[PDB]
């Protein structure tokens, strides 16, 4: 029944009447094609999508009715749902300067969801589609650390972060800028993360060793972030620097409970 | 003067010269065609920021469907 | 015009009062609550205007006195 | 149609790029120190060296280009004369 759908919705769309009537219309029309199933579900979206975007139908219509079609989306399982979702990003194109809030929340659930499927690599392409520059949305200082955190970890899952390190920058471009204190701690964490990736072994372990001594952090993850120091510090580059975080992984007490204490004990203590 | 503020105005020559040398240039390829959306007449300048001061907000106003698609053959041209 | 556009602040009015409010015996879009400050529920209409018989017709309602007023006069200061 | 558009002038504006992952004087890094300084500590004092930016929109460590300004003084990936427009990121 996808065709009398886009049937209701071209002949709603030549009508002429107030804004929340023709909205009412429409979104008891989305309703109604929700109510499907199967390819006809899969068409009958896709014509509600495409009249959304049509030159005719309101600006207020098509934001509006595109944002409550996305809200409903995550409804439908990890299927058929998303060839529509490349459909619908590849659309929004006349129209992608006027309002992006919804290219966004879209991206944020494609790349989500291709989180889901074991997937950094398409997860990390769609997310890095998002407009962050543009900024006549402003997206908060948070949303787009958020984002751009998400990109370097993405990234880092994958391994291949010659973008990533242009990405922890971005995000540390606007990092002296946002105020979530948990966002900055896990911003640093992947910072440390990244510095661990590269070559930055005797930096991540800095960057652990400063994160080690938190109070919001987790205390399993506060052990892992020292963990994640001591080993960072061993294979670090042996000189003076490497030598002294050596002897300061040699006070914690948490470093003596972890199994890799031996290991830096005979290390700093010249064996 | 030496160094001062008429190099402000030598950038600004330089965009006039930008402008009328991507005039001619985009006169070729709307001459080529072949994929061209928004083939009407259009007369595109092209300037730099660094000289010219602060016009306005530079609005982000919305623009035409035909327009659009002019814009859109400059832009990824 | 200001609901399905994403137009910007004031300087919507003084373009859009370029076409209505101030205009001679040239108009090229009337309204019906003939005023001169600006309402919300008034509706435009366009008028033939024989009088502005010229060929390539223009509205040049901007520029009208390029004099430097004084608030850009102190903060260029 | 009732008005169609036939001629437009739009004026394109833009802007160079800077590809902000590694400044070109120390190769290190845009930040995380530069070559003269090495570690975060040992009198830095809440670290006394940032990133320096051109009206030519390049970007470096304000030190690596304090060294470069004292022999040279020509903005090593252009010819404008490198100007003083920023400090820090
Ligand atoms: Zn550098
Ligand atoms: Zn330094
Ligand atoms: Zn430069």
């Amino acid at each position: 029944m996808a065709a009398a759908v886009r049937q209701d919705l071209a002949q709603l769309m030549n009508s002429s009447g107030s804004h929340k009537d023709l909205a009412g219309k429409y979104r008891q029309i989305l309703e109604k094609a929700i109510q499907l199933s199967g390819a006809e579900q899969l068409e009958a979206l896709k014509a509600f999508v495409e009249a959304m975007v049509n030159e005719n139908v309101s600006l207020v219509i098509s934001r509006q009715l595109l944002t409550d079609f996305c809200t409903h989306l995550p409804n439908l399982p990890d299927s058929t749902a998303k060839e529509i979702y490349h459909f619908t990003l590849e659309k929004i194109q006349p129209r992608v300067i006027s309002f992006e809030e919804q290219v966004a929340s879209i991206r944020q659930h494609l790349a989500s969801i291709y989180e889901k499927e074991e997937d950094w690599r398409n997860a990390a392409q769609v997310l890095v589609g998002i407009p962050l520059e543009t900024g006549q949305k402003q997206y908060n200082v948070d949303y787009k650390l958020e984002t751009y955190l998400k990109i370097a970890r993405l990234y880092l899952e994958d391994d291949d972060p010659v973008q990533a390190e242009a990405y922890i920058n971005r995000a540390s471009l606007l990092q002296n800028e946002s105020t979530n204190e948990q966002l900055q701690i896990h911003y640093k964490v992947c910072y440390a993360r990244v510095l661990d990736y590269r070559r930055k072994f005797i930096e991540a372990a800095q960057r652990y060793n400063e994160l080690s001594y938190k109070t919001i952090v987790h205390e399993s993850e506060r052990l892992e972030a020292l963990k994640h120091a001591l080993h960072c510090t061993i294979l670090a580059s042996a000189g003076q620097q490497r030598s002294r975080m050596l002897a300061t992984l040699f006070k914690d007490e948490r470093c003596q409970q972890l199994a890799a204490y031996g290991i830096l004990e005979k290390m700093y203590l010249d064996r | 003067c030496g160094c001062q503020f008429t190099s402000k105005l030598e950038g600004m020559f330089r965009d006039m010269s930008i402008s009328n040398t991507t005039m001619d240039e985009f006169r070729q390829h709307l001459q080529a065609t072949g994929v061209s959306l928004g083939g009407v007449d259009l007369t595109v300048r092209v300037l730099t920021t660094g000289y010219w001061p602060t016009q306005s907000a530079t609005p982000k106003c919305n623009i035409p469907p035909a327009p659009r698609h002019a814009f859109e053959i400059f832009r990824r041209f | 015009i200001q609901q399905e556009t994403d137009i910007p602040e004031r300087e919507l009015v003084r373009a859009l009062q370029s076409l209505a409010c101030g205009k001679p015996t040239q108009r090229v879009l009337t309204k019906e609550p003939k005023s001169k400050e600006i309402e919300n529920g008034h509706i435009f209409t366009v008028n033939d205007q024989f009088t502005s018989k010229l060929h390539r017709v223009k509205i040049q309602t901007v520029a009208a006195k390029q004099g430097e007023s004084d608030p850009e006069r102190k903060e260029t200061r | 149609k009732r008005f169609e558009v036939k001629k437009w002038n739009a004026v394109a504006l833009w802007a160079w790029d800077i590809v902000v992952d590694n400044c070109a004087i120390c190769r290190n890094h845009i930040m995380d120190l530069c070559i003269e300084c090495q570690a975060n500590q040992a009198s830095a004092t809440s670290e006394e060296c940032t990133v320096a930016w051109g009206v030519c929109n390049h970007a470096f460590h304000f030190h690596c280009i304090s060294r470069w300004l004292k022999t040279r003084q020509v903005c090593p990936l252009d010819n404008r004369e490198w100007e003083f427009q920023k400090y820090g990121h």
